[PDB]
RNA sequence: AGGACCGAACCGACUAAUGUUGAAAAAUUAGCGGAUGACUUGUGGCUGGGGGUGAAAGGCCAAUCAAACCGGGAGAUAGCU
RNA sequence: ACACAGGUGGUCAGGUAGAGAAUACCAAGGCGCUUGAGAGAACUCGGGUGAAGGAACUAGGCAAAAUGGUGCCGUAACUUC
RNA sequence: AAUUCCUUGUCGGGUAAGUUCCGACCUGCACGAAUGGCGUAAUGAUGGCCAGGCUGUCUCCACCCGAGACUCAGUGAAAU
RNA sequence: CGAUGUCGGCUCAUCACAUCCUGGGGCUGAAGUAGGUCCCAAGGGUAUGGCUGUUCGCCAUUUAAAGUGGUACGCGAGCUGGGUUUAGAACGUCGUGAGACAGUUCGGUCCCUAUCUGCCGUGGGCGCUGGAGAACUGAGGGGGGCUGCUCCUAGUACGAGAGGACCGGAGUGGACGCAUCACUGGUGUUCGGGUUGUCAUGCCAAUGGCACUGCCCGGUAGCUAAAUGCGGAAGAGAUAAGUGCUGAAAGCAUCUAAGCACGAAACUUGCCCCGAGAUGAGUUCUCCCUGACCCUUUAAGGGUCCUGAAGGAACGUUGAAGACGACGACGUUGAUAGGCCGGGUGUGUAAGCGCAGCGAUGCGUUGAGCUAACCGGUACUAAUGAACCGUGAGGCUUAACCU
């Protein structure tokens, strides 16, 4: 309706960077495990959706040590503290999930005048 | 089941639902006024009426768009040239439905679907 | 499956109670030409409400 | 995970492939993969693990491709189901080194030894 | 204590400084306006009738209109009661009436829930359906027994069958409140409430809590 | 060269589902076997009932087979209903 | 028995892709299968697609899913070579 | 053992668990040498078992697409 | 015996209590922990696999427990056909042989369109006493009643040590049920794109058909679970086994006879749903109708004319309601549907033109172009004014009240 739209509109943060699927960015969380908080950073492949509000989101996939693991975190979260961008990667597709499936194959990066 | 669903399956499959509209909008922009049972009727309003509102903006792109839907150059030519002019001040409900009477054959409610500046 | 017992023209008829058929109780007169038509319909000769909507 | 699930292991210890005999914890508990303990077989197994094919022991699961939901919604998927071997009397870590990522959801009771030996948490 | 009526409005978040993401149920409370209270001596038990919305006075028959005009007309899409046990309410309406909820900390909500028409069994109650590939002629989510041969020599009246789903009143219970925003006139109820959206909701303070 | 191999026409009929007051008094739809041969098919002919024919199953001999069908003995007989 | 989803010998054999008389799309040519119109419940039939697990199903991997072509490497235990 | 009642005999093997399977032992109710005895490459819409791939078989069902089923018009049976 | 289908498994159950768990107790050869045995108690709960056709049984691993029985050894007009239990074949044994086996092995067709009762859902007529629109009271009826682990009490009580509380608290689960789609996903043949083969629009380009949606890759709404919220309670009444107080019979004594107080997941309430057809048809608020004549076999009636009220019904646009009825929103005093405008979403830089390149192709215009079922607006199109049904003050007896 209406009253939704503006009640998610006065909890969403107006500082989100701009990034297509594909780029490679690094995002700092907080976890918590006590009364101290400090930043963890989580850099990879990103198959976004498009700002669906509050209720928004980005997966992003990194081979730590032979395993894939990939990490949805909502975008106006305030767990999420800082997106960097990063490199930015060239790809024809929306959603990424075959590119990212495979292993040793990776996002191209082309720049024409981007 | 079906919530907040909408489009008719007509007892057909979606080939031949897409066949019958494209062919029913080429007829409806030919002679202006057709007989059709009342629910292909209330379904034609959703595939002319679009063909309309593209054919008030006349241009390679949307001629070849109005070309791609229902496949007939004399229906895009009809669509371009003469309707447009006919319907650029009118915002919308350029199809009129009038319910008439019980089909012969079998009890099919039915009506007919004109354009609504048409001159007779 | 089968009936065990024959049913009754009793039985017959309290189950064809419900098969009357509904009248139209209501024929809508035109304004222009006086003939009568089903509501919401054309005339059966072109009218719809004060006007010749189609000439057929 | 279910039973009849094949498993890695991120332990050393434990070796190579296993699978779920049985979800403990639960009357009819069906699926359980994110710091639930379940019974393993070993189904194939290196000579350098100290365990050893066709043995039954304990184990937890670390990494699961359902993956955790997190409190705002996030959702950490790990490719590939994996394991780490427990003895079955005492549920202690039978590997002395973890390998892989494990999550945070690991954090309660014998699996803090878990999350101290692995890597990336 | 009373209740109030509203009008479900959809569900969102709420995001806490943790990182909690609450999952909230937004209701619409309008100034529910007293039509009538209900006594001990005229009746026989202490309530009052409660109207809110608008209406278009077109779709206003004569009777109803009479009883609006009658103790403070107003126009309302409806009439819901709420007894009391111990308040007393006056026979003309509440101009602010969601800031009772800003007090209270869990609600029940009861609402009618989303219909779902002729539901088979296996949707209906949770039926397990019988195995599809091995023989099974036409007999895949069909109920199967529903007696016991001669002796019962019927089917009981507790028969799990299959029938309508939804359409019917529902009520959960014990749902925490987020937040009472009385200019904006919103009660926001953790987790999902039923009905559809757009639809009436009486909610009331927890009779468990 | 091949009672060779894969596979259409063709011949057959291994499994499943549907049908079982069917579209059909054994079929349909997916798969299946053989497919230059002990193969297949058209047209005639020959073998006749306690007889024929049978790479044999009591199989087949006109939707009929541990002795076909049709008429006669025949209104067989029936301590049985 | 039917204006019956079955049976019925032979002849002709276009383009493109293709080994092809497979198969797909079409020539020439013929048809929409002699009840329709709606809605879009259960349930049935025929399909498509499914998180995670994967035979735990079951009398049994029944059924589905899977593999599939050419060229080139390569390729065993036993063998009647 | 297409044969063994007791019997799910006993040893080795395969599974977490194996009345099934394989190699056997010989205590063969009640095998045995053209009513053939024993092996045997290939072959089999053959019987039994294991594994890999694969998956709605299953956990545990869900959505969608068509033909019925529901409603309206015409024709209009059956067993009992 | 003019036909009551056989074990087993699947689906769905229901009852008894001779109670497996959970609840309450007595004795204990009951220190604690853990037990044994017996009494009360049916509210709920009461495994997944290897083998075999198996109920069984044995085994692996769970669990608080993996109850025992009845229900045509529950359930084949619900499913299956592995088994016995036909017709083919073989082995062992018997018989000269046909064949046989209270032996073995391989294969081997499971029909039904629901009349009646019964259930599950949903409606028409009439009643309820003038007719309407709404809100209810609750007589009854249904649902729901499970439980683990960690911590505090507390290493306290208890204990030679070893060990270790079965009061009272708090958290977090397994199983189940309900609702919902905000997240995570699934589907999404009605959105976008890639692409094989062919045909067509004259042709290049761009498109459309067909090939399972041709094959895919993503995907909005909706539905959904694997996603998320919530609940089984607390309490009160009366109790059961049991435990008592006072207390005679029977000067003591005694739980009982007079009295009195406790006591369980059982019962009645408490929570949730239906519910006045509750013929015992109830209550409250509000609305609307107060004109004549004729005949009469007058507790009573029949008819004529005028009048049609509140309201319902119909018709149309329809719905997150729906098989159809039914229910809800709207009908020009209008946002009810479609269209239209804007946005969101999803796909991924359209066509055309220009440039580079021998060409495929690349670059720019360009995060472009299309875009649904979504959100917010807008009468452009269809929801016409009628017409129909419903009437015209509501029986008879008796009480507080007034003539």
């Amino acid at each position: 309706s209406n009253i939704i739209k503006q009640l998610e509109q006065e909890q969403m943060k107006q500082d989100v960077p701009s990034f297509r699927p594909g780029d490679t960015v690094e995002v700092k969380v907080w976890v918590v495990e006590g009364s101290k908080k400090r930043l963890q950073a989580f850099e990879g492949v990103v198959i976004a959706i498009r700002n669906r509000g509050l209720h928004s989101a980005f997966t992003v996939r990194k081979i730590s040590n032979g395993e894939g693991v990939e990490r949805v975190f909502q975008t106006h979260s305030p767990v999420v503290d800082s997106i960097s961008v990063k490199r930015r990667g060239a790809v024809r597709k929306a959603k990424l999930y075959y590119l990212r499936e495979r292993t040793g194959k990776a996002a191209r990066i082309k720049e024409r005048l981007n | 089941m079906r919530h907040r669903k909408s489009g008719r399956q007509l007892n057909r499959n979606s080939s031949h639902r897409q066949a019958m509209f494209r062919n029913m909008a080429g007829s409806l922009v030919r002679h202006e006024i057709i007989k059709t049972t009342l629910p292909k009727a209330k379904e034609l309003r959703r595939v002319v009426e679009p063909l309309i509102t593209l054919a008030k903006t006349d241009s390679v792109a949307n001629r070849r768009l109005a070309f791609a839907r229902t496949r007939d150059n004399e229906i895009v030519a009809k669509l371009f040239n003469e309707l447009g002019p006919r319907f650029a001040s009118r915002a919308g409900g350029y199809t009129r439905i009038l319910k008439c009477g019980f089909r012969a054959g079998d009890n099919a409610p039915m009506a007919y679907i004109e354009l609504v500046d048409r001159s007779e | 499956a089968v009936q065990q017992n024959k049913p009754t023209r009793s039985k017959r008829g309290m189950r064809r109670s419900h098969d009357a058929l509904t009248a139209v109780t209501s024929l809508s007169v035109d304004k222009t030409s006086g003939e009568k038509h089903l509501r919401h319909h054309i005339t059966a000769d072109g009218y719809y409400r004060g006007r010749k909507v189609i000439a057929k | 995970i279910q039973e009849q699930t094949m498993l890695n292991v991120a332990d050393n210890s434990g070796a190579r492939r296993v699978m779920c005999i049985k979800v403990l914890g639960g009357s009819h508990r069906r699926y359980a993969g994110v710091g639930d303990i379940i019974k393993i077989t070993i189904k194939e197994a290196i000579p350098r693990g100290k365990v050893k094919k066709g043995d039954v022991l304990k184990a937890v699961v670390v990494r699961t491709k359902k993956g955790v939901r997190r409190p705002d919604g996030s959702v950490i998927r790990f490719d590939g189901n994996a394991c780490v071997l427990l003895n079955n009397n005492s549920e202690q870590p039978i590997g002395t080194r973890i390998f892989g990522p494990v999550t945070r959801e690991l954090r309660s009771e014998k699996f803090m030894k878990i999350i101290s030996l692995a890597p990336e948490v | 204590m009373i209740g109030l009526v509203g009008k479900k409005v959809g569900m969102t978040r709420i995001f806490t400084e943790d990182g909690v993401s609450i999952p909230v149920t937004v209701i619409e409370v309008e100034a529910n306006r007293v039509t009538q209270v209900k006594d001990l001596a005229n009746d026989g038990y202490r309530a009052i009738q409660v109207t809110t919305g608008a209406k278009k006075a077109n779709r206003v028959t004569k009777p109803e209109a009479g009883h609006f005009a009658k103790a403070g007309v107003e126009a309302g899409r409806g009439l819901w009661e709420f007894r009391l046990a111990e308040g007393e309410e006056f026979t003309v309406g509440q101009s602010i009436s969601v800031e009772l909820f800003a007090d209270v900390k869990k609600v029940d909500v009861t609402g009618t829930s989303k219909g779902k028409g002729f539901a088979g069994t296996v949707k209906r109650w949770n039926f397990r359906t019988q195995d599809a590939t091995h023989g099974n002629s036409l007999s895949h989510r069909v109920p199967g027994s529903i007696g016991q041969n001669q002796t019962p020599g019927k089917v009981f009246k507790g028969k799990k069958m299959a029938g309508q789903m939804g359409n019917e009143r529902v009520t959960v219970q014990s749902l925490d409140v987020v937040r009472v925003d009385a200019e904006r006139n919103l009660l926001l109820v953790k987790g999902a409430v039923p009905g559809a959206t757009g639809s009436d909701l009486i909610v009331k303070p927890a009779v468990k809590a």
